[PDB]
């Protein structure tokens, strides 16, 4: 996951801007000002058609001011269930809005203001018919949607925080000392919560009520509460230390995290995958505006500093959760991220991707073919890791309960093969053309599951011993040499090593191992042994290796990019700049050019030779010979009705060498094509300049292509092809020798001799075709008889 | 289904003359389960949970009378204990700690103290004897003792930590709240001994009280303290109750010295040990369950307290039944529950009984559910890719029976040494009578009404019985008994299992023992070619082929079912498919030049790559349609 | 501009409760493969006695 930022909203009339509520389902983005300027507004859309918008959108669709007010606005509210938006002042006054069918026009439907009182924090209810109004004093206000009081009670204690439970059945209050209590919907009181992340900082002898205000208590809607086999989902965070994370109201065993940064707002995501918590931090030796990411379980995923030296206030997520909107000094910043999306693709057109369900504990696997435009489902409970090769997939799962990993191997279709479970965290894997390896904080586990030139190596029989398709499983800082075969009890997890790993790779017969510290570790795929150990400043984050094993490329944790050139014990660093980078892949076919994605930006750089830029929002799937693949997976996930087109998706960019390759043939004559195409002499362009060749009706030029790409099956074909007298019999012939039929047999039928058309098709084997052709068309009983027969041989066997 | 005796500790130090007696009443259990308490008179007693042995000596002389109630908090940490002494200690507990118990807060009512309870919550107790009682919160140290017209005799906090309930042996149930005022009052004509709280459940996420009455009765009171008119009946004067955690099960004991399980609706499944004396106190172990977590949780483990001096513990194991027939496999989940799984999609459906589940068995489009004293047959739409059940006829007569299968138009009961043909409507139709025990019957298809089916005994014979014939045929003898039996899909040869996980091979053209294997769990046919035979040891399966070495896997798990390029391999009650290559058998095939076969088993789904391979040898060998 | 003008909730004095217009609803289609997690139906058993 990786996050950055975009179009930055200007000030409205140079006005602090502290409250930013954004629409999950019509995106309408309101912020509040500091003399009642109030802004509702539609936001650009993050891609448009198959490409950059000519006008680059740059048009605010809405942007209205909507004022009636003479003091500040902290707390505006949008009703995501209606079009209303609540919105209050510092004098007591809530002002609820309606939106209208009109010039965009918005008009007050609610004007009531409590004098001698002030409002602290207003709250919907998860299902939209609920509004909850509270104040110093202590007075709890509930009431409906249409307008009738529920209850109007008093309370003793002072408030300051208020939640809604998302079954709204009970509710969550905090006081400003500190202290949280859960009532009932009717206002009676249930009991006290007992918080455990405050260590040290609060009175040891009285824990219940310490002077430590709370900063923000947020739970999480669409999440079970009456059970406790579920990841964590309320938060509750303090003014500046611990934040504590609980699956239930009830639980006794908190999940603590710790930030050294001033908490004020913490969000949950649309999907409850991520939280973000925003504030002041002091860390870099003064006060910088921060928002730092944390999984459920809580990791610190990312961290991002605006460039201003100021304060961040309010967060807002997009429905879908892919951009949120920062309310930081007198703008309204916008950030872009990347969600890490587990896809695989193969070689063969077919795609995997994980989706994660409501659930949070479940997901589905979707493999779809590019080209058939099949869709196949299936449901995997845990998934760790999703890894693709030319045919087949690695899936990593976790068993809860055992502490152990499944690793399968799954084709296009997706039934599992030989599959294996390990001991082993799997912090980093990877799978080559034949072999599978992943590595734990400080173990490395090796398996070879193809043979040495092509072959499974799972049903084998010849002598006792294994010789082929064994697991290897070692330790990173001793014992370099190989081990034996392990097994699940027999091996032992227990010892720690000082540097850890941090990523892997892997090519048909190197393995390289980063380390913490910056080592790089060389291993040969034959014997494992350590050859040698490169040295690089900083910890590299992604690793990729080049065709041939002779360059590779670092990414390090802040985004940077470098080339390092291996050599025996050694270390050169390529000079190539180009901070801020977040995707690198190299060529498998091209030793050299390679494609790197840099913030929404992508480049093709050959030779330490940068191209330009092309705006892309999408992920690179593949970069074959001039080509490079990308399919858009945020489509993917907002499908309409269940369809998915290769033509909407999936886009296809040429390099620019083929591009002008194209060109120069379309406008240029064929000699001196083949003169200027000789100097390459790759596959696809002798492919391509024989199928233009053919194509013309040429032959001369077809024939030196084949001879020149060496292959003998389309000479035999050309040599047959040369003999014919008409000039439709080669085309029909040619173009059915390609992939395709329907326009042989239409050509056939212009042509007409209908007879020729149905021995194509005999030949060809397909026998329904055959059968419906015949029917009515001559009666002639023998061929429908033997074809008959034949189908049904077909569906017999 | 089984239940094993773990461990049995028995106090005889019976001391006549004396007050002190050697009757155990209470056995508290911790919630994680790693330690167990009891108490006998003048002594408290700990033990292991897995192993029986006294991890610290027996503590005598703290309490100069009987012990009444032993009870945890909830996280491991205190005891309560109350004696005849009027008065109620309160013990600090940490497993680290040099000293393991130590008492912490000792305070005392005016007359003796009879039961004692905890809040989940907020860990306060509530002490009830006779004439008095009391209320004691950690926090203020500050006790509030209260006076009442008779003896209470039980109590029990309710899982959400604000209500309390209370009963006296002259009839009166009393609910209040924390602050301890007359919420509720019900008045019967029968001592009331036994309470509980339903556990809190996301299904069901309301809370009643159970209480079972000394006129053979079980009573549900909602908070309000109307009745919810259940006031199911019993045989037995009940005792003891108690919920298993989630609210799956209750344990109930008391008069004719058996302790016996139920569903919370009331359904009777099984009876845990009849010790030929009353039982105190039954108590069952609470599971945690991780996020996520994957597993059967089929043990259970229950602690029983007898009235002579006995303390003894049970374990109870769940057996597995499950029926697969083809692109189905129904299993029975948790007890009265019944899973449909597709292998294909990995999706399951769920069925939902009130009763116990005995036999499971799916014919075509057909599902049979045998509950008790209850036949349940779903039917299938086929046209739709997803199933829709719905319940064509259903069966009100009684039938016991430890086999029972469908087939069309047809129901088999296998009883005793007896096979029963009933109708769909009920009525009996057919009998047939052997020698001994049907130990595996295995069904055949055919026409309706003359479909035919294999019976194996525990003599060993292999039977064959037709529908209408009413005559049993005589396929072969076995010396050893029969366990489990599979036909080839021409029903040319006959794969059994002996009681030594013997396999043996049987022709049915000439009987005679073409092939003989050890420690075999398992078997399966395939039912495409005919030919090959997967057969699963414990750790190892293999499959062979005609006159071909056997292939080695090292796959974990028992097979099941065999299918075109498909071997089905069930682990504990997870199942899984796996591919097989037959580029082994086509090579094996095309060395001794039978092109046929080859081509046969190379059209099981076999790569492109071996089919071209395939395709030359056919062409230089001189077979051109192949 | 104030279309109505009317205080609720009881917040004033004189009772001026207000009707809200709750017409325009709008609801969020859930997601297709958010829709195949329905595949675990339950089916009851049919309890007559």
């Amino acid at each position: 996951m990786f996050v950055f930022l975009s179009k930055k909203i200007g000030m409205p009339n140079n006005a602090k801007i502290e409250a930013v509520c954004w629409n999950k389902e019509q995106g309408w983005i309101a912020a509040g000002g500091e003399k009642g300027i109030l802004k509702v507004l539609k936001i650009e859309d993050q891609r448009q058609k198959d490409g950059s918008n000519p006008t680059t959108t740059g048009q605010l669709l809405v942007n209205n001011t909507l004022e009636y007010h003479t003091s500040n606005v902290y707390l505006v509210t949008w009703n995501d269930r209606y079009r209303k938006l609540t919105s209050v002042e510092e004098n007591g006054i809530i002002v609820v809005w309606a939106y209208f069918r009109e010039l965009q026009l918005w008009k007050e439907e609610m004007i009531n203001d409590r004098k001698k009182s002030v409002v602290r924090d207003l709250k919907w209810s998860p299902d939209g018919q609920k509004v909850c109004i509270a104040y110093e004093d202590g007075a709890v206000i509930v009431g409906s949607v249409e307008g009738s009081p529920l209850w109007r009670k008093e309370f003793p204690h002072k408030l300051a925080l208020i939640e809604w439970s998302p079954d709204s059945k009970m509710m969550i209050f905090g006081t400003p000392e500190g202290e949280v209590r859960v009532y009932d919907s009717q206002g009676m009181e249930m009991q006290r919560l007992k918080i455990h992340c405050l260590q040290k900082l609060i009175d040891p002898s009285k824990s219940f009520s310490p002077d430590l205000p709370l900063a923000a208590i947020d739970w999480f809607p669409q999440a079970k509460m009456y059970t406790d086999d579920t990841p964590p989902g309320l938060c509750i965070a303090y003014q500046c230390g611990r934040v504590q994370l609980m699956k239930n109201e009830k639980d006794d065993e908190p999940v603590l995290i710790d930030t050294m940064m001033k908490i004020f707002t913490v969000k949950w995501n649309p999907s409850g995958s991520m939280f973000a918590i925003s504030g002041t931090q002091d860390e870099n030796g003064e006060l910088k505006g921060v928002v730092q990411f944390y999984s459920n379980a809580g990791h610190h995923l990312k961290t991002l500093r605006v460039p201003g030296s100021d304060r961040v206030t309010g967060v807002s997520w997009e429905g879908s959760g892919l951009r949120i909107a920062m309310a930081v000094n007198q703008a309204i910043f916008f950030a872009n991220i990347k969600p890490d999306h587990k896809w695989a693709y193969m070689s063969d057109g077919t795609l995997a991707f994980a989706y994660q369900k409501i659930d949070r504990v479940e997901y589905t696997i979707i493999f779809w073919d590019t080209i058939n435009n099949k869709k196949n489902l299936k449901f995997v409970k845990n998934l760790c890791c999703l890894r693709a090769s030319g045919d087949l997939c690695c899936i990593v799962t976790e068993l809860i309960g055992y502490d152990l990993w499944q690793i399968d191997l799954c084709n296009s279709i997706g039934s599992p093969i030989d599959s294996k479970q390990i001991n082993i965290y799997p912090n980093a894997v990877t799978m080559t053309k034949t072999h599978i390896i992943v590595c734990s904080q400080d173990h490395v586990y090796a398996w070879q599951y193809k043979n040495q030139v092509e072959r499974l190596t799972t049903f084998e029989q010849q002598t006792g011993l294994r010789r082929v398709g064994r697991e290897q499983a070692w330790f990173i800082d001793k014992e370099n040499d190989s081990n034996n075969q392990y097994d699940k009890d027999t091996y032992d997890v227990e010892p720690q090593s000082e540097d850890v790993i941090c990523t892997v790779a892997a090519n048909e017969n190197f393995l390289l191992v980063a380390r913490i510290s910056g080592t790089i570790n060389v291993y040969t795929f034959p014997h494992i042994s350590l050859e040698n150990k490169l040295h690089i400043q900083t910890r590299p984050s992604q690793m990729s290796l080049n065709k041939d094993a002779t360059r590779l490329a670092i990414i390090d944790h802040n985004g940077n990019l470098n080339i390092l050139k291996i050599t025996p014990q050694g270390d050169e660093l390529l000079p190539f700049e180009k901070k801020e980078c977040w995707f690198v892949k190299y060529s498998d076919d091209i030793p050299e050019s390679f494609v790197f994605m840099e913030r929404s930006r992508m480049y093709i750089v050959n030779d330490q030779t940068p191209e330009e830029p092309i705006i892309t929002e999408g992920y690179i799937c593949q970069y074959k010979d001039f080509q490079v693949k990308i399919v858009y997976l945020d489509d993917i996930m907002k499908s309409p009705d269940g369809v998915l087109r290769k033509e909407e998706l999936t886009l296809e960019i040429e390099a620019n060498i083929l591009k002008d390759i194209k060109d120069q043939l379309y406008k240029k004559s064929m000699q001196e094509m083949f003169i200027v195409i000789k100097q390459h002499d790759n596959d696809c362009l002798w492919r391509v300049y024989a199928k233009k060749a053919l194509e013309d009706n040429d032959f001369d030029s077809a024939e030196n292509a084949f001879v020149q790409c060496k292959d003998y099956a389309s000479l035999k074909f050309l040599q047959r092809v040369r003999e014919l007298d008409d000039r439709e019999r080669q085309r029909a012939e040619i173009q059915c020798y390609f992939n395709k039929v329907e326009e042989a047999e239409e050509i056939y039928n212009k042509i007409e001799r209908r007879d020729l058309s149905i021995q194509m098709r005999m030949k060809l084997g397909d026998w329904a075709q055959v059968v419906d052709q015949i029917r009515e068309g001559t009666g002639q009983d023998v061929e429908l008889q033997k074809a008959r027969l034949e189908l049904g041989n077909y569906y017999a066997e | 289904m089984k239940c094993s005796e773990l461990w049995t500790e028995i106090i005889p130090k019976n001391d006549p003359n004396s007050n002190i007696t050697n009757q155990v009443w209470s056995c508290s259990f911790n919630n994680d389960g790693s330690i167990l308490l009891a108490c006998v008179g003048d002594a408290i007693l700990v033990y292991d949970s897995f192993t029986g042995n006294l991890v610290n000596k027996a503590i005598r002389g703290g309490q100069k009378e009987q012990i009444n109630c032993i009870k945890f908090s909830k996280d491991g940490k205190r005891f309560a204990t109350a004696s005849n002494d009027k008065t109620v200690w309160v013990w600090s507990f940490d497993v680290n700690k040099n000293p393991k118990l130590a008492p912490e807060v000792k305070y005392s009512h005016t007359d003796k103290v009879l039961c004692l309870a905890f809040n989940p919550l907020t860990h306060q107790i509530f002490s009830g004897g006779a004439q008095d009682y009391a209320l004691w919160t950690p926090d203020q140290q500050s006790i509030e003792k209260s006076k009442f017209k008779d003896k209470i005799i039980t109590c029990a906090w309710s899982w959400d930590g604000l209500y309390l309930g209370f009963g006296t042996m002259g009839g009166i149930i009393g609910i209040r709240n924390r602050a301890l005022e007359q919420l509720a009052e019900i008045q019967r004509s029968f001592p009331i001994w036994c309470m509980d709280w339903t556990p809190i459940t996301p299904d069901y996420q309301n809370s009643v009280l159970v209480v079972g009455v000394w006129e053979q009765s079980i009573a549900h009171y909602n908070i309000q303290g109307q009745q919810l008119g259940s006031d199911k009946k019993l045989t037995y004067d009940p005792i003891d109750i108690n919920f298993s955690t989630q609210g799956e099960f209750l344990l109930v004991s008391g008069t004719n010295n058996k302790c016996t399980l139920y569903t919370r609706e009331g359904g009777f499944l099984i009876d845990v040990a009849t010790k030929n004396d009353w039982v105190w106190n039954n108590k069952l172990k609470p599971v945690i369950k991780e996020a996520g977590s994957v597993a059967v949780q089929d043990q259970l483990h229950v602690a029983l307290t007898t009235n002579d001096g006995e303390i003894s513990m049970f374990k109870i194991q769940q057996l597995t039944v499950h029926a697969l027939e083809g692109d189905k496999y129904a299993y029975r989940d948790n007890l009265t529950d019944i899973v449909v799984q597709s292998m294909s999609s990995n999706q399951r459906i769920r069925l939902k009984c009130k009763e116990l589940v005995k036999n499971i068995s799916i014919y075509k489009d057909k599902l049979a559910a045998h509950l008790t004293e209850r036949i349940l047959i779903y039917g299938t739409s086929s046209e739709d890719s997803q199933m829709k059940y719905k319940l064509h006829k259903r069966i009100v007569k009684k039938v016991e029976a430890h086999i029972l299968e469908i087939v069309s138009n047809h129901l088999i009961a296998c009883v005793k040494n007896k096979v029963q043909l009933y109708q769909l409507s009920g009525d009996l139709e057919k009998e047939w009578v052997f020698d001994s025990r049907v130990n595996c019957i295995k069904i055949i298809g055919g026409m309706p009404n003359k479909e035919g089916a294999y019976v194996g005994l525990k003599n060993g014979q292999i039977f064959k019985i037709f529908v209408d014939n009413s005559f049993p045929i005589p396929i072969l003898n076995h010396n050893i008994s029969i366990k489990n039996i599979d036909a080839s899909q021409k029903r040319k040869r006959l794969a059994v299992v002996d009681k030594n996980s013997n396999l043996t091979v049987y022709d049915l053209s000439n009987k005679e023992q073409v092939f003989q294997e050890m420690n075999i769990v398992s078997c399966a046919f395939n039912n495409n070619f005919d030919d090959l035979l997967a057969f699963s040891s414990t750790d190892t399966t293999f499959i062979r082929c005609s006159n071909h070495p056997p292939l080695s896997q090292k796959i974990s798990g028992q097979v099941v079912g065999f299918k075109a390029n498909k071997l089905f391999v069930l682990n504990d009650n997870v199942m899984s498919t796996i591919d097989v290559s037959m580029t082994q058998t086509m090579i094996k095939y095309l060395e001794r030049k039978e092109f046929q076969s080859a081509y046969e088993i190379s059209l099981l789904g076999v790569t492109d790559q071996d089919f071209l391979y395939l395709g030359n040898e056919a062409l230089i060998a001189t077979q051109f349609a192949i | 501009m104030a279309a109505k003008g009317k205080q609720g909730w009881g917040f004033g004095g004189k009772d001026q409760n207000v009707k809200i217009d709750t017409s325009q609803q709008d609801q969020k289609k859930q997601n297709i493969w958010e829709q195949n997690n329905e595949d675990l139906i339950f089916v009851p058993d049919l309890t007559q006695e």
